[PDB]
């Protein structure tokens, strides 16, 4: 067991080294902010899809990551993140979790609301409770779920571990963006092979992600 | 936490006879100040309720001057000169001095 | 020399402050504070932030100037204890408060009390309200002595009526950051309101500027 | 022979006369546990009354522990509870609140560990919050998380440690929020249990003796 | 000049509502704003007024933590936003100027 | 500072312990107590082995608290020796059983007693036979008038008690239950007063 | 090695076999027992003691308990020796002492999920160094089930509670 | 001519060493805030009487000097305020700048609002725009004018100088305070002797007020 | 065996188990009062009958066009334990707090009128059992100094001595007041007074 | 269902109003609510809606610095808060729910 706490939050992890770098770089650069922002716990299903966040949207709301910086807003951050399913040893399962760069949802939903009366607009900034997929196979795109392990992936096997942790740095053409408009990358987490578990037991698995940026600079 | 009382319940009252509802307390309602303050309002079944007595005995806007009030220090009182229909309602003390402003219990107009 | 103009030297003398007369309750609770005789007041008010301790002295006679014995007892409670309430209550047993026994006859009590405020000096003016953000109406700060209790020994009540005085020293004295002194005259004992429609000068009148 | 003198201060010091000074009294003899100071007694971990219903007087063995389920949904709250030992309420219970009673003001740093007591096949997270004082109870778990708070895993371990910064003479609000639902395979019980514990910091001190 | 208000609302309990008072002629920033209470068969109660000039706002010890009354400038509303609401808390709720001049018509508040 | 809560400041003022009262058999044999006003017992009991010396003092006056200048002799045994049982008994004139006499106009009189126990002790708590009742006594005092015929005035008196030097040996858990009796620690069986007070829902703040 | 010793103090000196009680069974609503002991060792001077409680329990099981001893324990009114003996109200114990504060005497704790192992060491305590066996209790231990003890129908409804005293020369 | 700046604002002084440290102590102690905040500007007319400001509620709404600190809220800090009266050679009179601690001000206004149904209660936080002062000789508490200059002040002579600084540092009985309930210190601004000035000129002068915190410790 | 109302002496204590805070430096520690009788404060020159109704009035005294030269403008007498303009100063308070006193004084004015106006005046001064002069020649004669309000706006002059008939203040006109066109016509001066390094006072008693 | 709005007003150039929507019966935070203009003399103009799930706000490039939508959903209201008028923005105001559904009563605004 391990209380790994930086600043403010304090959380519990294994001592397990099965940390993935993406594309073999750490973060590099050139105060209340280095904290284990822990997002909403998603309940995993019987036949549940998957779920996504895109990012940096999901720390603008909650947080102040994105808090308008009054002199210039030109910012530059990494990430950390932390996937862990809590079940017992009774149930079985798999998850995949990867993070794809430039993510882009072709797939349209109606959204809130419309009479037929302007076309219905797209979501694309799930936020902090993140989406539902709609067909999985295809990851609401045309890429295929199977050569989705290309990408910077780790995979949650529920027979052995439950933890999943993925250092991304900072992956963009100009050095410095605008922070609204853009949306750098997304995690994905899709049940590859589906829940099962037999009568009496608890119904719904947990799913726990924790966020941590790496330096976010406004210089 | 101060505390108010009011003659209890309802004086059965006819048409053109004094009322005298009073109303008593646990400390005196005088503020440093020269100003002692407490005031009456009246609620009639089905309307919000409405100012009476101004200050300690004084009125505003209030055409019947029936309504007459006195008193000082702990205790205080309304004489009315003739309770005509329109008086019928209910009646409440509230009171300025302390920080917990106190409503009363209040008390009931009746016909006999 | 210059010595006589020290602080240590402006506040040396006793004085009394309160008198308590009981007749024939059967106690008092008199609260304590420098505050409640006048001149002291504006004597004080020349500093902000003060801080000493006291030494209080008690003389006990019948209002007629005559002695008698009688035992009496002095109870001193301190800041935050339940005061109390009535001759024969829980409070006169309670051992920690402290209490003088001495008798009437006797050459009069001398108890000296420590500053306890929970800061580090007592304030004579706080701006603020008894209370992040103001909750309730008021200009008093929390510094005090707390009460000293007086009643005679017994069970029944006693024959003769008694009268005291109550002397102060102050020692010790240290002081911080000076202010104006004061020319209106006080109405309150806790809050430096004037009176509004008059305003006395300072001075006193002339007829021309250029007389002597 | 000054005044002052002739008089029985209650709380003096001073050698007194011995009513036997041909006796001579027992030796002592090493006993195990001697205790000079009182913060010795206030630095062990007991144990908090934090389910004190009105519906407990008549059963009061299950006032010590409050339970967790499988009924409750994520992200809701489960207890709360404030941290100040003087007041009444949860902290009467433990060695700190009743010997708080006999001081008037204390101040320092206190620490609350809780224990789970679940089978050994449960798993889920909780999340500890604490409020500073002069601020508001959180409404949801998302405006929780932003202050300071640990997050429980009852899987990995099955005791953890919130410390309180300080406090002193509107005080802190310690919550207990779900983080994910309970979790137990068939054959496991439904309900468990958390029983909590308090105690003060190296730092606690009190001053300026009362009775309760 | 009346003081107008929202309608009456059906809730369950542990929710929070905001009930609303609209002005009309006079300023808005110049008067107190009062808000009382009435618990069906019990006698009027108080909860807080509001200075709407800087914000000073205060509540009778019962409910200070529960209320919370804001001021709008702009569009002269006042506002009193309760929250988790008990088995109690069904009443008439009102807004008044001062004590006088006018109040409003009652909002019935329901948490079965 | 760490001073004002240490074992010699939680015991140190004075409090008194009885009062007694002789209004117009002339004499009265008042025990040693310490577990006699309640306030004591409860702070007493945060211990089981104690070990300390006494200091008492005696404040006399009429009832109405008149002085008058009269005698009075208060005698003090030891454990073991034989109490009086008449005014005019033989123990009044033992010589080694001390005491003092003082007028009534008088300042107080001031007795300091050591601890006298066989054991190095005292024990709040006895778990054996002799009963549920250890050996530690610190003796009884005896208070009466001076001469043969009865004094034409009732006097009544406090006995106040310091505590010097005091050390404490094992600690244990306080009481909440109110008591019954001198020396034992029963409790009322039926209902239990539960120490905290109570609220209506968990959640509430 | 989750060992405690009792007031810091080893049992220092100037029949060696572990003597292991009878079993008591846990049940779903039982209330605690206790033992005063120079008593129970009588049945089956200067002298220390070494107690070992071991409760062996499954992994579905759940509850914890809570092993402390108590210098001079005497009791409200009811010299129980290897059987042991019921507490009658446990919340007060019997001298209206609060069980929330018994944790300010040696002890520890046995919680099913972690451990089923707890030792005390506790030396000689008291004012006379020799005394008689008879008449004086020294210390008393109890076991006080703090979280109630459950399972799913269908499992063992009893668990069993193991003591084991050795004495240090006496 | 001085620009004087320090992190974002830039204001301009006269190159005059006539500051004054109130009771000879320098702010001593054991990022986004060391900048001159200027406040409103106060017309003195002919007929006016005198403006007070009280301290530090003076930078709480604007500015985000006291932003609760989410951590605890224990603060200590010292200022640096600037009076300067922008004056033409035609016009006379002379003002008296004096920060006198502990000010209380009882005498009392209605205040906004009340129908003689409650007492009506007193202001004493001005904040952003002060307040008149209603009875100078006085200063709204008993202490004669005459004697302000017992405190720490500095003259503004229309004749000679424009400018009056005074340093103030921190002055409390405990360390650290709760700040919303307490007020450290007044600012009193007072025209002893009045304004005039010929027909036809410009009949109001201005007064402007700066302000700049000394290293305001949260810790 | 008495209660000597002034004797000093150590008494027993009510707490003796009471540990106080200790304390922390503040700024602004004063030791002797002297310290509080060395700074200026506005003195009341202009304490005329009419000016109860408005006091702000009584703490500047004026100079005007309308004046000719060589008329006394104003006078005072320089003690501050009597009545008159020295009730209103720092000094003249804590002189009531004792009975004798002595040393050396200051007195500073100061000129309030526009950039534009320029004249002189001669603050004259006499010495103690003398007398008050006539005109302004035989003021000169005596000690004074000569203000020009076109060069410095404030000017100080200290008295030698006083102790416990006094010395009297007087400001003569030197010139007439010049002013261009569209200054102001009236200007008024403030006066200020302290004292010096050797005031001291030597005996406790109540106002 | 209906969308009550608030009356008239007359204002002064240079100033800022804020028009008000009333919801009723149908939940606020599902459907986009539009705003439209009618200057008098001239066909209908189209300003922008809002997206209340998540606060997406969008207008006619021509007003896109003057005008401001938000919503509440506690009171349900949906409020249009205009900025710097000029001698041009007198007309009617209406807040729709989609189109179809209702529309609001007109709110005349007046900057002369």
């Amino acid at each position: 067991v391990a209380q790994l706490t930086i600043g403010n939050s304090t959380i519990t992890t294994q001592e397990a080294a099965n940390i993935v770098i993406a594309y073999g770089e750490w973060p590099e650069y050139c105060v209340s902010v280095n904290r284990f922002f822990t997002l909403d716990t998603k309940s995993w299903a019987k036949d549940s899809k998957g779920w996504y966040w895109k990012f940096p949207d999901v720390l603008t709301e909650v947080g102040v990551f994105g808090q308008n910086a009054q002199f210039h807003y030109l910012y530059r951050s990494g990430f950390c993140v932390h996937v862990q399913c809590n079940a017992s040893k009774f149930h079985q399962g798999a998850l995949l979790v990867a993070v794809l760069p430039e993510y882009v949802l072709g797939t349209i939903a109606g959204g809130t609301g419309n009479e037929n009366s302007h076309p219905p607009y797209a979501t694309t900034q799930p936020g902090q409770v993140g989406a539902v997929l709609t067909h999985p196979y295809v990851l609401d795109a045309g890429i295929p779920l199977s050569q989705l392990t290309v990408c910077p992936h780790q995979w949650i096997n529920l027979r052995t571990n439950n933890c999943a942790t993925i250092i991304v740095p900072y992956m963009n053409t100009v050095p410095f963006d605008s922070a609204l408009n853009h949306c750098n990358f997304g995690l994905l987490v899709i049940p590859v092979v589906p829940l099962d578990f037999n009568a009496g037991a608890t119904s719904e698995i947990p799913i726990t992600v924790t966020i941590a940026p790496m330096c976010a600079e406004f210089a | 936490a101060v505390v108010m009382t009011q003659t209890p319940l309802s004086l059965p009252v006819t048409l053109g006879q004094p009322a005298s509802i009073s109303c008593k307390s646990s400390q005196s309602l005088l503020y440093s100040d020269g100003k002692t303050y407490v005031n009456w309002f009246q609620q009639r079944p089905g309307q919000s309720p409405k100012r009476l007595i101004y200050l300690v005995s004084r009125l505003d806007s209030g055409v019947p001057d029936r309504f007459s009030g006195s008193g000082s220090g702990t205790d205080f009182t309304l004489k009315i000169s003739r309770v005509e229909a329109e008086d019928l309602g209910v009646y409440y003390c509230w009171q300025g001095t302390h920080l917990p402003y106190t409503f009363g219990q209040g008390t009931k107009l009746e016909i006999k | 020399s210059t010595q006589e103009t020290a602080i240590g030297n402006f506040f040396s003398r006793a004085g009394l402050v309160s008198i308590i007369t009981m007749p024939t309750d059967g106690y008092v609770n008199w609260d304590i504070d420098l505050m409640g005789y006048a001149q002291l007041r504006r004597k004080c008010e020349l500093f902000t932030y003060m801080r000493f301790d006291a030494e209080f002295t008690f003389v006990v006679a019948k209002p007629n100037g005559v002695l008698v014995p009688q035992l009496l007892q002095y109870m001193y409670v301190p800041p935050g204890a339940p005061k109390p309430t009535s001759r024969d209550s829980f409070a006169w047993q309670t051992a920690t408060n402290p209490s003088v026994f001495v008798k009437m006859t006797d050459p009069p009590a001398q108890v000296s009390v420590p500053f306890m405020s929970p800061a580090s000096a007592y304030q004579w003016f706080y701006d603020g309200y008894p209370t992040a953000n103001d909750l309730d109406y008021g200009q008093c700060p929390n510094n005090m002595m707390g009460t000293f209790s007086i009643r005679t020994v017994g069970t029944e009540k006693s024959p003769h009526s008694i009268t005291l005085r109550v002397y102060m020293r102050i020692k010790h004295v240290r002081a911080w950051i000076p202010r104006p002194l004061r020319n209106q005259p006080y109405l309150f004992k806790t809050n430096p309101n004037y009176k509004g429609n008059d305003i006395k000068c300072t001075s006193t009148s002339r007829d021309k500027i250029t007389t002597l | 022979l000054k005044p002052g003198t002739n008089q029985f201060l209650t709380t003096d010091d001073g050698v007194s006369a011995p009513i036997l000074p041909g006796f001579h009294p027992t030796p002592p003899i090493h006993i195990p546990g001697e205790v000079h100071n009182l913060l010795e007694i206030c630095r062990v971990e007991t144990i908090l009354e934090v389910n004190n219903l009105k519906t407990n007087e008549t059963t009061p063995m299950q006032r010590l522990c409050f339970p967790v389920s499988v009924q409750s949904k994520t992200g809701e709250l489960c207890a709360a509870f404030r941290a100040d030992p003087g007041r009444d309420g949860p902290w009467q219970s433990t060695i700190l609140g009743q010997l708080c009673r006999y001081y008037t003001q204390w101040s320092g740093s206190l620490e609350v560990t809780f224990m789970f007591a679940g089978s050994f096949m449960a798993t889920g997270k909780m999340l500890i919050a604490y409020t500073p004082p002069g601020g508001n109870v959180p409404a949801d778990r998302i405006t929780a998380m932003l202050g300071t708070h640990v997050i429980w895993d009852f899987g990995l371990q099955s005791s953890v440690t919130l410390v309180v910064p300080w406090i002193s003479n509107t005080t802190g609000i310690i919550t207990i929020w779900y983080q994910t639902n309970y979790v137990v395979p068939i054959g496991a019980p439904t309900t468990a249990y958390i029983v909590a514990l308090a105690a003060a910091q190296d730092n606690f001190t009190m001053k300026l003796c009362k009775d309760t | 000049v009346q003081l107008v208000q929202s309608g009456a609302e059906v809730k369950k309990p542990g929710a929070s509502v905001k009930v609303s008072c609209k002005a009309s002629g006079f300023n808005i920033k110049d008067f107190y704003i009062h808000w009382v209470r009435q618990r069906p068969g019990q006698g009027l109660e108080w909860i807080g007024w509001i200075d709407p000039k800087v914000g000073n706002t205060m509540f009778d010890p019962k409910f200070q933590g529960k209320a919370r009354i804001t001021v709008d400038a702009s569009i002269s509303t006042a506002y009193l936003e309760l929250s988790r609401l008990r088995s109690d808390d069904t009443a008439v709720y009102y807004c008044s100027r001062g004590a006088a001049a006018y109040w409003g018509q009652g909002t019935l508040v329901t948490v079965s």
